[PDB]
DNA sequence: GGGCTGCGGTAGCGTGACGGCGAATACCC
DNA sequence: GGGTATTCGCCGTGTACCTCTCGCAGCCC
RNA sequence: CCGAGAGGUA
């Protein structure tokens, strides 16, 4: 609406200000209680594709793993490497990025003491092992899950 | 079973067999009788509908309906939807050692442990409480323990700071979302009508004070008692297992 | 899909706790199914210690003593 | 802070530093009296002739409207801007006027 | 000027806008449809009489004979509202309707009928409302909520995106009618136009006006226009109108006259066809290739050889035209098809139809409308010719031909109900042209395409239906009449009526149970606007925008008082000043505004009115003669407010109060809030209980007396006068002589009503708030209701308040509270309950209600007297006896106090059938409420003949006057001393005829009264005495209950401290409660901070008067200082009339402000922060608002100095003592053995779906194991287990759950053979 | 004048025949030797040019047709011939 | 008094959700 | 004969709790 | 102590 509410609260608002306001706010709240619908429906569904799957194992023994990079939609680097692949077995030893080092090893948790040698080193990507790489049958193994988190 | 009352509220199933019996016993007497092609069609036909209609009701066309409009409920609709017998009573069942009020804070707790108003635990803690009245040797027969606690004398408080003592419960804020929703607390005996809930513990359970209401439910047995101490106590739950942020912050 | 996989699965109580039981029932009996429980829901139907948490051990123990 | 303690000197300082922390919270924001006034709101001084540039803004290009200068849509776009400009501004004299009074 | 009771109490009201028009009477939607419903209104519109001219006379198939109608009647009730509660029967009328049945010969349309009968008939009762807009309909009291339901009359809409999956737009239009079929018109995909017939099948839509005898030329001309070929020297050339080629390409050479017009390859602009009409072109030879793509529009056959050439509309080939060429016809009509603008949607409609004659296409339309059955000439047509053109079953009604004639801009307002030819082709019509461009849709959330429903409306559509039900009866008797053996109740019965309309009253979706525990809530439930109901939309499915607020809701709809949940925005709230159009609209006072000077003049709008006007804003600057005193005022011109010029306007809002409704305009500093704590306001605002001591709120917005009198809980009087009598039970006033009729001396006699139970379980109680031999004028109000203090409107109480954290004891909203409070019993409430027993008829044996119960002692029967019921008085706990009832088998069936509850028994009513005798309890009761009828109805014929015979002294002060000899012989004989002939003898005859009719009626009511107290009760079938027992628990205040201020501030009162812990100011004086700051910043609610400022200057200033009357002054000071009050700053309304205040009535306004002066803010023209400050430098308080408080546990300052004032803080009715519930082992449920479920049940908590997953999440296998097997559902499971707790051995046997061998029986019940598998 | 089925209320077609006596619809239903040999069923000839199905079918104590389909079913005129027993 | 039963009528009542997905089928080769 | 492509018709649409009323008439057998 | 309708709390 190209004409504002110039009131705040200390001072007054008048009739027709406090209507656009009822505009504003009667959308939010049949928003909010539309939206806990779809909401719990979601819950539902996520956790009725879940269901069955159990850490079943300690190493389902492979040498595959989704490459852990930052991400960067285009402007100022958005979410650091330190947030990706905290908590997550590194799949591949990862190269420090001076010259064909054994930074840190293949099976290696990289909880935050790890993650702090990674930043101080400035590492470009860790190929990290994923929950989707995964060979274990009906399962999921100990290393391709990652840390407890709450543990 | 009857209502209050002098009437039989009767089932929709029984209107569905008792139609199918009575289309079924008509066939058999229009078979005895030879009756021609077209009404043994339609009596077959009426049949093939009643059972059809019994089974899974509305599938075919307009659903049948005794009172007023409305359809009456078949088999199939006792198994599938939201109010079937999966979604409503085996994935959700009614619980006994149970109970329900509104919430208030406490800041006095340590957070390990919430108040619980003591005519509550009275309540809850029946059994227990009958074991050790007859375990002290205050009530011989299990009629004089229920005497005893439905006068509630002054010998049975006692007893009652004495099973509450190292037995958890579990609270639970009615829109249990993630898991930080149930956790198991100490109890500490209220005079009071309101469960006191630990601050902290509140940003666990989208919890504030405007009128809130949470259910407790008692671990029965030993195994219950340890997972409630072990694993779900809220000393243990003290990061959120969505990632790695702390959910006892500070509001 | 999330609602396809789920009533894709190799268990017909999983697939018929969740959405259409008609479809997943009649599939199943026509098919001639087994329901080799082995999941979480299946066991909180039947009653019975979920094979994740303090009943793996349990049905470690079942497992291995078949 | 809870989060460097729970890295460093694991689980019982945490829970036990916790209860510490909302105990001499709880008790010194008792004896903060931290109240809320009628007063505590301070009105910028700034806020009256920043409502009255715009407004002379929003005159002058519909004065430019009445003589068929502009289009409609760059009207709208042009009243929506000076006014997203005007409430920045009226926000940083609000913010300054209550982050060093 | 002012009323006595205004002068007791007259609040500071600030308001600088002069209001122009009063607040109407909250209650007229209601009233005023139900009015209209039952009223004798001759020319029949609208009401029962259109009812009956409807349905009346009925005459049979030719059978000569035709019941008419005369007259209809109600007569009185049987039962009066008070004992029709109490007994619980309808609050009805009968329904006396006068009938004559004429009976005609053979040959007679014309005849004389050869006998007649005539006699008044009965019909049904109907519930009449009560005074107050209530029903009670079996014994409750119920309202029937206003729906809002879509218009009847054409709706042109879009749906622009959704289908088609292309961006394509369609366009449907609905002819929705009040009554009947409904018809739908809608483009597809191929541009091609559909009906369809009450969401039926979809049919090409022209056959629609082959149904109407169209033949396919008369459809051609009316939908399209012709361009003319003549046939001429060469080339067939064209009549061309230039406006037909706007916006097209010139495809061929354009010359005429000589001269090259336009060549071929540039587009047509208007300067050519400017050029065109200059020019004067209008005959242009064509190419071939231009003929080669057009329509013919109507048939042509070939002359001589005499068959046909080309069918109506036909594209046309070269060879065609070879073919009508060499015939002879001429003149060639081509369909103009523009592709901007005239689009050929008719004609490619009638290329899909696969019908040709009018036969056809009734067949085709029968075919779709009752589908099988055989379709036939006349079946086909009756069906089409009764679908829309028939009065019976298709009737738009006034509304719907006003809104179809004002859709289709038709000039008049007023027409036939029916349909007709020319009103479905303008619908095709109007709709092309939306299609085509010029004109648009329509909204549906436009409250001008939106009308209201009432009571009365709602109620005649069932009296309609039941009188249709009756009329089909009435022509089946009479067919089957034989005469003159029947008289009219062998025809009719009053059976259907009665039904249908009892159907509605109590079984409907708007029929509804009344949120009755305060006057607030009563008077705003009565104002509801549901969307919802019978033809409207329903909770779970719609939807978005009609959730939402729309710009036509100004005035009409309040914007913030909608409930939160499920349903937002379909259970709107009636605005303030918003009465109800003629034709069921929602109009809104605004003032007239011709020219600069704005008129006091009001005038009512609807939305479709307040479009076309530009209407001004409640507030703004006009000074002393109306002038805007600036040259530009906010406006709205059509739903967009934008600033004007000063001399353009034509209306002007009445007043600043008329957006909200009166849920949330008595919310002060409204303007201040935010609007989602102002909705949560008002909602909880609706929730409050009634206290003990009502309490006045200090900052109110002075319409708390519009509602307290306006809903019906204050005894309101009718007559003015002087009181001669008041008693906590009656008030007796004595009528002053201008009001008071000639004859009817005349004393009126207020029945209050003492403490009752309510809807909700709160006590409804009148107490007097007038003394002994104290005027009152018309309209004054004497009883004070629950929840009102002095005619005002006292929800909650008004209470300190600290603003503060207070060691965590307020987290997140909870509330902190003194003791103070607690031992004031300032929130004490009181509760009522009915508890019901029964002696049902049952086998074996009745059930006795003696006292003798097997198995008790002395403790039961030391409660139960002579007859087994309990006294009254008694102070009763949970596990108690109130009524002995025993069942032979004996078992113990007594009723028994429920668990958790105590109380004192306030009334025991045994209601018994006629037949079953009298236990002596029962005998008891019967002769105490006959001693109570009778002793009641004497002081009405005592006290009213004690004022008779004071009108009797007042007439004999002159004419012959005995002072000394009046008083000889007693007060009967007053009449017979010395008086002339004159008037004064007749109206002593008068007094002596009111005398003597108030002996017949004295003893004809005292034995009817016996005859209606002795006689036995109608009860269900089945039982056969009802004894109902009242308990009134008193529930205080705890730690757990919900308290809440008027602006969103919920909370619940967490501890309640001693008095000495409260943080004291240096006055001394505790704070009452403690509220949390943080709450105030995030939840924008600031306007519960300029009420705790105002109202700690409002209790300044009472605190001054305290001083000036505890220490006592002489009243020069005292009224020195009220005026100071009431003058106090800018320019207001008020100021006072003091000085005339007689020197009494200073002091007795001063003994009722020194609890605090009120001070009145209204809703947006509230008090201004200057005004505040102003007023608490009048009372000796600081400025700032806040005071520096010490603590009371350490003795020391806190820092920074806190706010405290007072906040009028309700009790909401959601108590703790009500919530808190335990279930160890109770009752189990019957098909699956699990627990059952509520409190009133002794029940265990659903351990739903999600703790499940929750259980899941972490690794509580074995805590699931028994949540689901032990705890819940295994019989063998939890009998073991109960015996191993009670042994001293926690484990369980698990086994399986009953529910999942339900669940095994109910799938194999099916053809499913569903099984368990091998160890 | 074609032979079609009606099935009638329950315990209604006494009074469902004699309004279709009342109209100039043939009722033929075989008495039993006194209940009717067949249930609620009847057998009526009409046209449903001179009187249509729709009026047929909102008499007084006529439920339906015996349809099958879309339209109600024609009986042959052998049956209606052999239940002259 | 009763069994039973889907409306009550010599028809028509219905009419304000929206999306997704998969089979059934229509139109055009 | 089978390849698009529209239409039809089935699926689904949050959790926990609290209160209240009301739950067969017709009926010709 | 099962269903429906209306309302409300979070
Ligand atoms: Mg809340
Ligand atoms: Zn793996």
């Amino acid at each position: 609406i190209e004409t504002p509410i110039t009131a705040n609260f200390r001072e007054g608002l008048n009739v027709l200000q406090y209507f656009i306001s009822t505009h504003g706010a009667r959308k939010g709240l049949a928003d909010t209680a539309l939206k806990t619908a779809n909401s719990g429906y979601l819950t539902r569904r996520l956790v009725d594709v879940a269901q069955d799957l159990v850490v079943t194992e300690d190493d389902c023994g492979t040498h595959e793993g989704i490459m852990m990079t930052p991400v960067i939609e285009g402007g100022d680097v958005k979410e650091p490497l330190r947030d990706r692949v905290l908590g997550r077995v590194t799949a591949e030893d990862v190269l420090k990025p001076g010259t064909a080092d054994i930074l840190v090893p293949r099976n290696t948790l990289l909880h935050e003491q790890w993650c702090d040698l990674l930043e101080e080193n400035s590492v470009d990507a860790v190929k990290v092992r994923s929950v989707v790489s995964c060979d274990t049958d009906f399962g999921v193994c100990a290393h391709c899950y990652g840390r407890d988190l709450a543990r | 079973v009857p209502l209050d009352g002098g009437r039989f509220a009767t089932s929709d199933l029984n209107d569905l067999y008792r139609r199918v019996i009575n289309r079924n016993n008509r066939l058999k007497r229009l078979l005895d009788l030879a009756a021609p092609d077209i009404i043994v069609r339609n009596e077959k036909r009426m049949l093939q509908e009643a059972v059809d209609a019994l089974l899974d009701n509305g599938r075919r066309g307009r659903a049948i309906t005794g009172s007023n409009k409305r359809p009456l409920k078949s088999l199939a609709d006792m198994i599938k939807g939201k109010q079937g017998r999966f979604r409503q009573n085996l994935l959700g069942k009614r619980v006994d050692y149970s109970g329900r009020s509104v919430i208030t804070v406490g800041p006095y707790l340590r957070l390990h442990q919430c108040g619980l108003p003591k005519k509550m635990a009275l309540e809850l803690f029946k059994p227990f409480i009958y074991g050790k009245l007859e375990l002290r040797g205050l009530a011989t027969t299990i009629k004089a323990a229920k005497k005893m606690v439905e006068r509630e004398e002054a010998v049975v408080w006692d007893i009652l700071d004495e099973v509450i003592r190292e037995h958890p419960v579990l609270l639970n804020r009615a829109p249990t979302l993630h898991r930080l929703g149930i956790q198991a607390f100490e109890p500490v005996l209220i005079e009071g009508k309101a469960i006191q809930l630990h601050p902290l513990v509140c940003a666990a359970y989208n919890a504030d004070f405007d009128g809130d209401q949470m259910a407790v439910h008692v671990p029965l047995t030993l195994e219950a008692q340890l997972e409630a101490r072990a694993l779900m106590m809220s000393t243990n739950n003290i990061l959120s297992p969505a990632n790695g942020e702390p959910i006892i912050v500070p509001s | 899909g999330i609602t396809k996989a789920s009533l894709a699965t190799e268990s017909f109580i999983s697939a018929a706790s969740f959405q259409e039981t008609t479809r997943v029932l009649t599939e199943a009996a026509v098919a001639g199914k087994r329901d080799e429980l082995r999941g979480l829901k299946e066991n909180v139907i039947v009653g019975r210690l979920i094979p994740a948490g303090t009943g793996y051990a349990y049905h470690q123990d079942r497992m291995r003593r078949r | 802070m809870l989060n460097t303690c729970y890295r460093i000197l694991g689980l019982k300082p945490t829970v036990i530093f916790a209860d510490q922390i909302m105990y001499t919270g709880f008790a010194y924001a008792a004896r903060s009296g931290a109240s809320v006034g009628i007063d505590d709101m301070v009105i910028p001084e700034k806020k009256h002739e920043i409502i009255s540039e715009a407004e002379a803004e929003v005159a002058e290009i519909q004065e430019q409207f009445q003589s068929g200068l502009v289009t409609a849509g760059e009207r709208y776009n042009k009243v929506i801007d000076i006014w997203a400009a005007a409430n920045d501004r009226v926000s940083k004299a609000m913010m300054d006027n209550l982050q060093t009074e | 000027v002012y009323s006595y009771t205004e002068k007791k109490r007259i609040r500071k009201d600030f308001g600088k806008r002069p209001q122009v028009l009063d607040v109407p009477y909250l209650l007229s939607i209601q009233l005023d449809s139900f009015q209209k419903f039952i009223e004798q209104d001759p020319e029949g519109q609208y009401g029962l009489e259109a009812a009956f001219r409807s349905v009346f006379p009925i005459q049979s198939y030719s059978g000569n004979s035709e019941l008419q109608y005369v007259s209809y009647r109600l007569g009185e009730p049987v039962f009066d509202v008070q004992e029709c509660q109490i007994r619980g029967v309808t609050y009805s009328a009968p329904l006396r309707v006068k009938l004559r049945l004429v009976i005609y010969e053979r040959e007679a349309p014309e005849g004389t009928v050869k006998d007649i009968k005539e006699q008044e008939v009965y019909m049904g009762e109907i519930p009449l409302m009560t005074d107050n807009g209530t029903f009670v309909i079996n014994g409750t009291e119920r309202v029937i909520v206003s729906q809002l339901h879509r218009s009847p009359g054409v709706f042109f809409d879009s749906d622009k995106g959704k289908t088609h999956s292309s961006g394509k737009v369609l366009y449907n239009a609905r002819i929705i009618p009040y009554r009947g079929s409904w018809l739908d018109f809608e483009f597809d995909p191929k541009d091609n136009l559909f009906v369809r017939i009450d969401r039926r099948r979809k049919l090409p839509a022209t056959i629609i006006l082959r149904a109407l005898n169209y033949t396919t030329e008369q459809i051609l001309d009316l939908f399209f226009e012709k361009v003319i070929f003549e046939i001429r020297d060469n080339k067939l050339q064209m009549e061309l109108v230039p406006e037909r080629l706007r916006g097209e390409t010139a495809s061929f050479d354009i010359e005429a006259n000589g001269k090259v017009y336009v060549e071929k390859g540039r587009r047509i602009t208007a300067r050519h066809i400017r050029q065109l009409e200059k020019d004067d072109v209008k005959l242009i030879e064509v190419p071939v290739e231009y003929i080669a793509g057009k329509v013919v529009a109507k048939d042509y056959i070939d002359e001589s050889t005499g068959e046909l050439i080309c069918a109506a509309n036909m594209e046309l080939s070269l060879d065609l035209l070879a073919k009508l060429s060499q015939s002879g016809h001429k003149r060639i009509e081509t369909l103009f098809t523009n592709d901007l603008d005239h689009g050929p949607y008719i004609s490619e409609t009638l290329r899909v139809d696969p019908t040709n004659d009018r036969l056809s296409a009734l067949v085709e339309i029968y075919r779709m409308m009752r589908p099988g059955e055989p379709p036939t000439r006349e079946a086909a047509e009756s069906l089409f010719e009764n679908l829309f053109f028939s009065e019976d079953r298709y009737d738009l009604s006034a509304v719907g031909r006003m809104k179809f004639n004002r859709s289709l801009l038709r000039e008049e307002i007023e027409g036939s109900g029916i349909l007709s030819k020319d009103d479905i082709i303008d619908v095709m019509k109007k709709l092309i042209d939306i299609r085509n461009g010029k004109g648009e849709v329509d909204d549906i959330d436009h409250l001008g395409n939106r009308r209201i429903r009432s009571v009365g409306e709602m109620a005649e559509n069932q009296f309609r239906v039941g009188l249709v039900r009756v009329e089909r009866a009435v022509k089946e008797r009479l067919s089957l009449g034989d005469l003159d053996t029947l008289m009219p109740q062998d025809m009719i019965n009053a059976k259907p009526i009665s039904a249908a309309v009892k159907e509605f009253f109590g079984s409907s979706q708007l029929s509804q149970f009344m949120d009755q525990n305060n006057p607030l809530s009563e008077i705003t439930h009565k104002r509801r606007i549901s969307a919802l109901g019978p033809g409207g939309l329903t909770r779970e499915r719609a939807g978005f925008e009609v959730r939402d607020v729309h710009p036509t809701h100004y005035g009409r709809v309040c914007p913030i008082e909608t409930p939160e949940g499920p349903n937002i925005g379909l259970i709107n709230s009636l605005s303030v000043y918003a009465q109800t159009n003629e034709y069921g609209f929602l109009e809104t006072p605004y003032r007239k505004v011709t020219d600069g000077v704005v008129t006091d003049e009001i005038h009512y709008l609807s939305a479709i009115e307040e479009g076309n006007y530009v209407i001004a804003q409640a507030n703004s600057n006009l000074d002393e003669e109306g002038h805007f005193v600036e040259d530009l005022v906010t406006c709205r011109s059509k739903g967009e407010s934008s600033l004007f010029s000063r001399d353009q306007v034509d209306y002007m809002d009445v007043s600043t109060q008329q957006v909200v409704s009166v849920g949330a305009s008595l919310i002060p500093f409204l303007e201040h809030d935010d609007a989602n704590r102002a909705l949560m306001g008002a909602n909880m605002q609706r929730q409050a209980v009634p206290t003990l001591r009502a309490d006045k709120p200090l900052v109110g917005t002075g319409m708390e007396r519009a509602v307290a009198v306006d809903s019906g809980v204050t005894a309101v009087a009718k007559r003015g006068g002087v009181v001669q009598y008041v008693d906590a039970s009656r008030i007796v006033i004595k009528v002053n002589e201008d009001e008071m009729y000639p004859g009817e001396a005349g004393i009126d006699i207020y029945n209050l009503t003492k403490y009752t139970r309510s809807n909700q379980n709160t006590c409804i109680n009148q107490m007097p708030c007038v003394s002994l031999g104290e005027p009152v004028e018309r309209g004054d109000v004497l009883a004070d209701g629950p929840s009102t203090d002095l005619g005002e409107l006292a929800l909650g109480q008004n209470m300190r308040v600290a603003f503060m954290p207070w060691n965590g004891y307020n987290f997140e909203d909870s509330i902190l509270v003194s003791e103070r409070v607690v031992q004031e019993d300032r929130f004490t409430t009181i509760h009522i309950q009915e508890l019901a027993c029964v002696s049902r008829d049952t086998k074996l044996g009745p059930e006795e209600i003696t006292a003798d119960i097997p198995n008790v002692g002395e403790a039961a029967l030391s409660k139960l007297d002579e007859s087994g019921i309990v006294y009254i008085g008694a102070e009763v706990t949970g596990g108690d006896i109130l009524v002995g009832k025993v069942t032979p088998k004996v078992k113990d069936s007594s009723l028994r106090v429920p668990n958790g509850v105590s109380g004192t028994v306030i009334d025991v009513q045994v209601f018994t059938r006629d037949g079953v005798e009298k236990d002596k309890r029962a005998l008891e009761i019967e002769e105490m409420q006959l001693k109570q009828a009778k002793k009641d109805l004497s002081e009405e014929l005592q006290i009213l003949e004690a004022g008779l015979f004071s009108r009797i002294r007042a007439v004999l002060v002159a004419g012959g006057v005995e002072a000394e000899k009046l008083d000889k012989l007693p007060r009967d004989r007053w009449l017979e001393l010395g008086l002339t002939d004159e008037e004064k003898q007749n109206q002593l005859e008068q007094l002596a005829e009111q005398y003597d009719e108030l002996k017949h009626e004295f003893e004809k009511k005292l034995e009817a009264k016996r005859r209606k107290i002795t006689q036995g009760d109608d009860l269900a079938p089945g039982v056969l005495k009802i004894v109902k027992v009242y308990l009134a628990v008193k529930r205080r205040i705890q730690p757990g209950d919900k308290m809440a201020g008027r602006h969103g501030n919920k909370g619940v009162i967490s501890k309640i401290n001693p008095i000495e812990d409260m943080p004291y100011d240096e006055n001394g004086t505790p704070v009452d409660i403690v509220l949390n700051p943080l709450g105030v910043p995030s939840r924008m609610n600031i306007g519960q901070i300029l009420e705790t400022h105002l109202g700690m200057a409002a209790k300044g200033i009472g605190d001054k008067i305290n001083a000036m009357l505890k220490q006592q002054q002489e009243v020069a000071k005292l009224r020195e200082f009220i005026q100071r009050a009431y003058d106090l700053g800018a320019d207001v309304r008020q100021k006072v009339d003091l000085s005339t205040f007689s020197d009494e009535e200073v002091m007795r306004l001063a003994e009722n402000l020194r609890k605090g002066m009120p001070i009145a803010t209204p809703v947006f023209d509230g008090a201004k922060e200057a005004e505040i400050k102003e007023l608490l430098k009048l009372g000796d308080l600081p400025t700032s608002g806040q005071i520096r408080l010490y603590d009371g546990r350490t003795g020391e300052q806190f820092e920074r100095p806190v706010t405290v004032g007072y906040m009028y803080m309700l009790k909401l009715n959601h108590l703790v003592d009500d919530k808190m519930h335990a279930r160890s082992t109770g009752s189990y449920s019957l098909v699956t053995q699990q627990p059952l479920g509520g409190k009133a049940q002794f029940g265990g908590q659903r351990f739903g779906e999600m703790e499940v997953w929750a259980l899941e999440a972490y690794g509580a296998a074995y805590t699931l194991q028994e949540m689901l097997t032990v705890k819940s559902d295994d019989v063998n499971g939890r009998t073991k287990m109960y015996k191993n707790i009670v042994d001293g051995n926690h484990q369980m046997e698990p086994g399986m759950p009953e529910s999942f061998n339900v669940l095994l029986k109910e799938i194999r019940s099916l053809g499913i053979n569903i099984e368990l598998e091998d160890e | 004048q074609s032979w079609y089925l009606l099935y009638c209320k329950r315990g209604q077609l006494q009074r469902a025949q004699e309004h279709l006596e009342r109209q100039a619809v043939n009722c033929l239903a075989p008495m039993i030797t006194s209940e009717p040999l067949f249930p609620n069923y009847l057998f009526v000839e009409f046209d449903p040019e001179v009187i249509h199905t729709t009026t047929i079918n909102a008499t007084r104590g006529v439920s339906h047709f015996v349809r099958f389909g879309a339209s109600p079913a024609i009986v042959p005129s052998a049956v209606i011939h052999q239940l002259s027993v």
